[PDB]
RNA sequence: GAUGGGGAAGCUCCGUUUCAAAGGCCUGAUUUUAUGCAGGCCACCAUCGAAAGGGAAUCCGGUUAAGAUUCCGGAACCUGGAUAUGGAUUCUUCACGGUAACGUAACUGAAUGUGGAGACGUCGGCGCGAGCCCUGGGAGGAGUUAUCUUUUCUUCUUAAC
RNA sequence: GCUUGUGACGGCCCGUGAAAAUCCACAGGAAGGAAUAGUUUUCAUGCCAGGUCGUACUGAUAACCGCAGCAGGUCUCCAAG
RNA sequence: UCUAAGGGUCGGGUACGAUCAACUUAGAACUGGUACGGACAAGGGGAAUCUGACUGUCUAAUUAAAACAUAGCAUUGCGAUGGUCAGAAAGUGAUGUUGACGCAAU
């Protein structure tokens, strides 16, 4: 029974702060509360609390992640960059 | 193969004797009116032979090397089978189903296995089996 | 006239960091034998939140090379590291995220955090949620290693200066609008008494160089010289250009 | 005496009402009351096999 | 602060040397469903506990009271 | 109708000033300042309440028997039993692999 | 906020583990004797700062002109100190039992190391506990009764341990 | 039902919501211990001791502060139909 | 003064019965000097201009506002041998348990 035409979670703030701001928050708020895939056991049970802290329901591992998503772009790019550089120093 | 045959060493992985090494003597590969699980009859070592050095003399050595044993009915699901293996012959008879029930019976079995294991330790046989597993 | 606000800050009274809750002070291992001849393993025992700090912290346990005991250091958690992970610190340690290596021993293009100005000062550069430094140079004689910092400034330091491979966790924390005074409030609540801010221009002249007048105005240039003296320096200090910054920045 | 006439449905008229229908008896109370009955009727209908487990599992999520 | 049931251990208690006093108490209660009966509580005071043995049976009571160490200042009722 | 009073000087409702109300043989109510509840000890490895172990306020454990503070097994009142299972496996396997990693590089040495 | 210190003409200012030779425990060595030395540790470096934070342990009944978790009575509990008697344990020296989660009246354990408790936001509904509220029968006492009311009112309690 | 206590959950955070005293436990195995008799005081029972200071009452339209037995101010717990 | 609907608990070989206790909600008659949220309790509404976005703040004792604050926006200084600030001095101090997704200054 589609409740809100667009504000979704952001409907809590009602009318205040301006649409544009409410929009920006909704984006990253959608990210942070959302429940993510575990790199380790592979159930979708990773969730936040405390920016940067993504810890996993069952299996109980915590990963240091992006402020509102498990992985930053720039972080992951660095991942592949290190990968690359690492390779160079053995082959 | 059926690696849980009657020579295998395996470390008990649960219950009181968790962490202690044992040997199988007789496997009941499936079933008991009681024990409805794959369970082994093992002879193990409860209190290990404490290490002994040059400085150790006379009656202290003979004391440091006393061994306290145990016998256990134990589910297969509770021992890590090992590649290592120890001979069973001296207490084939002594460790049996009949051995359990009646306390009196159990101790005699332990007396044998104790005299067995101690004879065995000195003269260097098996060595690893007398070494404490540290975890 | 009075004593303006920003000169009151210096005595440290109501100001002084709000420090009760913090995990302790993050820093690399002390740069000892183990760390500067070989490497040394560690277990991240817990990644955890330091109050008043955007970036999450990584508690990491190590053996003590000289006494039978466990010794726990406190690291800023690079993105990607995880409870249970092993961490290798040393010259002869290896190029993976979260390990710590002396700047001279990672190739150009590597990415590191918490890097030392001088070797062993236990980490100084790039500690903020999301920041880092990139190695861009090596001069094997006078063994330096040029890096570019978060600011942009390039700067050369010792090849024995240590850094940790990766990026600091919690990046992007600033893309989210505070939305309301309350969140800003709680923000500074666990930092220090710097919020909210009265505009000097709303003060009387006792209080400020910006103070007074019958409309609110600044009444003179708001750019102030480096050589200004306390009670003067408030506006755009030693500014060298001013106004909207048009055109791509990014230092060349 | 009054209480008596009350359980006979008396003085519960539209004009003897002062808190909203909600306050007087919350919606959710009705729902939980009702859903726990359907939910726990299914148990016995399955636990005795009138209902087969597949039908149950549908009726559950349908309830 | 203690309830006892083995009539032996009791008797042993009553010769325990730190035990200089005792006291019997008598209660009319009712039995099972219908009738009433005479309950009897045997209370030994030890240095750190007061043990009380409830002999429900009318009979065992009487026999018990004469069993009693003739050096124990038993407070009747 | 019957209303109670604090039984101690401390008049504020702090954690160390909990109350319970109680009916006494005199047929009246009174208060009875209740000790904070004790929490259960926790496993050093995982984090669970470790079963087998009694739960007392921490000095109380010195007024209790040894059996109340352990369970019969390597790391009794210390680790969560399933966790022992694990340290036991890991230890074995690592120490075995260790032996394999030794003689296989003893191979390396001669043939290289 | 003392202290090796560092400033200051100086009253004093700064520093709190700080650029310092910063201290003490377990017993052994004594059988001239009371405590010198033999080890081995531990380098933690004052102290003040909460009658709302942390924190060993007590209850009910009686009692006074006025005190009561403080007296009286009975019944407990904690901490320190001494200690013996019964158990348990050992000829397989340092308990057995359960496949296991675990069990128990016990069931030696120095240095050292490690773990846990102490020890912790807020709001929401859901579950349960207690005390209160409401109420049936009965067994007592009170009120109303020109008439009506198997009625109105009240007693029926159970502490720590 | 009402106060209140508690549990297993859930919402929130660029806020993730003290400290030390103190108590226990495990890893360790120094060392000490029996058959003509040893070990054991984390089992039970038994013995001694527990100082110093506060403790009345008021806590408010009269016991506090407001020149006062001032219509002001001044922290909190219990709470019937 | 009635009506209807909404629950619990028990045995059933491997459809139903028997009983316990609850105020909610809708409907229908009858009834009165047309009264009935009967006391108590309990928003006036609407169309505009000016102005501050909002919630919040202040002149205790003549000013509560359009003033201050805020999020949002923009600018400035700074890589530690540093920026800003304290001190008579110093083996001194705030920021700093800090490092540009930071601190400081408009
Ligand atoms: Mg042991
Ligand atoms: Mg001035
Ligand atoms: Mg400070
Ligand atoms: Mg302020
Ligand atoms: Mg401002
Ligand atoms: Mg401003
Ligand atoms: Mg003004
Ligand atoms: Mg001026
Ligand atoms: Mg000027
Ligand atoms: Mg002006
Ligand atoms: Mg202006
Ligand atoms: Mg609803
Ligand atoms: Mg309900
Ligand atoms: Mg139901
Ligand atoms: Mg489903
Ligand atoms: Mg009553
Ligand atoms: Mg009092
Ligand atoms: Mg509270
Ligand atoms: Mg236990
Ligand atoms: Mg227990
Ligand atoms: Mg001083
Ligand atoms: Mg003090
Ligand atoms: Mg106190
Ligand atoms: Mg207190
Ligand atoms: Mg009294
Ligand atoms: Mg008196
Ligand atoms: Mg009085
Ligand atoms: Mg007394
Ligand atoms: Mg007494
Ligand atoms: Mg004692
Ligand atoms: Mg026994
Ligand atoms: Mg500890
Ligand atoms: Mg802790
Ligand atoms: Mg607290
Ligand atoms: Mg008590
Ligand atoms: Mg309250
Ligand atoms: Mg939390
Ligand atoms: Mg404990
Ligand atoms: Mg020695
Ligand atoms: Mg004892
Ligand atoms: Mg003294
Ligand atoms: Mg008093
Ligand atoms: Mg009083
Ligand atoms: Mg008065
Ligand atoms: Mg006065
Ligand atoms: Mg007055
Ligand atoms: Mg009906
Ligand atoms: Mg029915
Ligand atoms: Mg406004
Ligand atoms: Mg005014
Ligand atoms: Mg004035
Ligand atoms: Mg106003
Ligand atoms: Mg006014
Ligand atoms: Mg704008
Ligand atoms: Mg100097
Ligand atoms: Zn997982």
């Amino acid at each position: 029974a589609k409740r809100t035409k667009k504000v979704g979670i952001t409907g809590k703030y009602g009318v205040r702060y301006g649409s544009s701001l409410r929009r920006q928050v909704k984006k990253l708020e959608i990210q942070q509360h959302a429940r993510y895939d575990c790199s380790f056991c592979g159930k979708k049970t990773v969730k936040r609390g405390a920016a940067g802290i993504w810890t996993c329901s069952c299996c109980k591992k915590t990963v240091a992640g992006g402020a509102y998503t498990v992985s930053t772009a720039a972080a992951a790019t660095v991942r592949s960059t290190i990968r690359r550089l690492r390779e160079m120093v053995e082959a | 193969a059926k690696f849980l045959k009657a020579g295998k060493v395996a470390v008990v992985v649960r219950g009181r004797y968790a962490g202690k090494k044992v040997v199988i003597v007789k496997p009941h590969d499936e079933g008991s009116k009681s024990h409805p699980f794959g369970h082994a009859l093992v002879a193990g070592i409860e209190r290990y032979p404490l290490k002994v050095t040059k400085k150790h003399g006379a009656k202290k050595v003979a004391k440091r090397t006393k061994i306290k044993p145990f016998i256990k009915v134990v589910n297969y699901n509770h021992l890590l089978p090992t590649r290592y293996t120890l001979d069973v012959e001296a207490f084939k008879s002594v460790v049996s189903t009949e051995t359990f029930e009646q306390p009196s019976q159990r101790e005699e079995a332990k007396k044998v296995v104790k005299k067995a294991f101690e004879e065995r330790h000195q003269a260097g046989k098996n060595q690893w089996f007398f070494s404490k597993l540290r975890f | 006239g009075r004593v303006i606000r920003n000169q009151r800050k210096g005595a440290g009274s109501i100001f002084t960091s709000h420090t009760r809750l913090r995990q302790g002070a993050a820093k690399l291992r002390t740069l000892d034998y183990a760390e500067r001849h070989g490497y040394i393993r560690g277990i991240v025992k817990q990644i955890v939140h330091d109050s008043g700090r955007g970036a999450p912290l990584a508690k990491v346990v190590f053996r003590d090379p000289y006494k039978y005991r466990l010794r726990e250091e406190i690291f800023i958690a690079n993105e990607g590291v995880h409870t249970g992970q092993f961490i290798y610190a040393g010259k002869k340690a290896s190029l993976n995220v979260g390990n710590v290596l002396p700047l001279g021993s990672v190739p150009e293009g590597t990415i590191v955090s918490n890097v030392e100005e001088k070797p062993g000062d236990r980490g100084a550069l790039a500690r903020a949620s999301g920041n880092y430094v990139i190695i861009i140079g090596h001069n094997p004689d006078e063994n330096k290693t040029r890096v570019r910092l978060p600011s942009g400034a390039k700067k050369v330091i010792s090849s024995d200066a240590r850094g940790v491979i990766g990026v600091i966790a919690g990046g992007g924390r600033v893309d989210k609008p505070l939305l309301k005074a309350g969140r800003a409030f709680h923000k500074y609540r666990l930092k220090r008494n710097s919020w909210p801010k009265t505009r000097g221009v709303a003060m009387n002249p006792v209080d400020h160089p910006h103070g007074g007048g019958n409309h609110q105005h600044i009444g003179k240039a708001s750019t102030i010289s480096r050589g200004a003296v306390s009670g003067q320096k408030a506006g755009l200090i030693a500014a060298r250009r001013t106004g909207l910054l048009r055109g791509s920045q990014k230092t060349q | 005496a009054h209480a008596q006439s009350k359980r006979e449905g008396r003085h519960s008229g539209y004009g003897k009402r002062k808190g909203t229908r909600e306050a007087r008896l919350p919606s959710q109370v009705v729902w939980i009351r009702r859903l726990r009955v359907l939910r726990r009727l299914l148990a016995k209908y399955r636990d005795a096999g009138k209902i087969d487990k597949h039908l149950y599992h549908v009726l559950y999520k349908e309830s | 602060a203690r309830e006892i049931t083995d009539i032996k251990q009791f008797l042993e208690l009553t010769r325990r040397a730190d035990v200089k006093t005792a006291t019997v108490k008598i209660n009319k209660k009712l039995n099972k469903a219908g009738k009433p009966f005479r309950q009897t509580k045997f209370k030994v005071r030890g240095s750190s506990s007061l043990y009380t043995l409830v002999i429900n049976d009318a009979g065992k009571a009487k026999k018990l009271i004469q069993s009693l160490p003739p050096t124990l200042k038993v407070n009747r009722l | 109708a019957q209303r109670v009073t604090f039984r101690r000087r401390n008049p504020y409702n702090t954690r160390s000033n909990k109350i319970k109300v109680v009916k006494t043989p005199g047929g009246i109510l009174r208060a009875q300042h209740v000790k904070k509840l004790a929490t259960r000890p926790k496993c050093g490895d995982c984090g669970s309440a470790l079963q087998g172990i009694s739960t007392l306020r921490p000095r109380q454990y010195a007024t209790v028997s040894k059996t109340h503070k352990t369970v019969s097994r390597a790391y009794g009142g210390s680790r969560c039993a399933n966790c022992v299972k694990e340290r036991i496996i890991r230890a074995f396997l690592i120490e075995e692999q260790k032996i394999v990693k030794k003689v296989v590089k003893e191979q390396t040495e001669a043939a290289k």
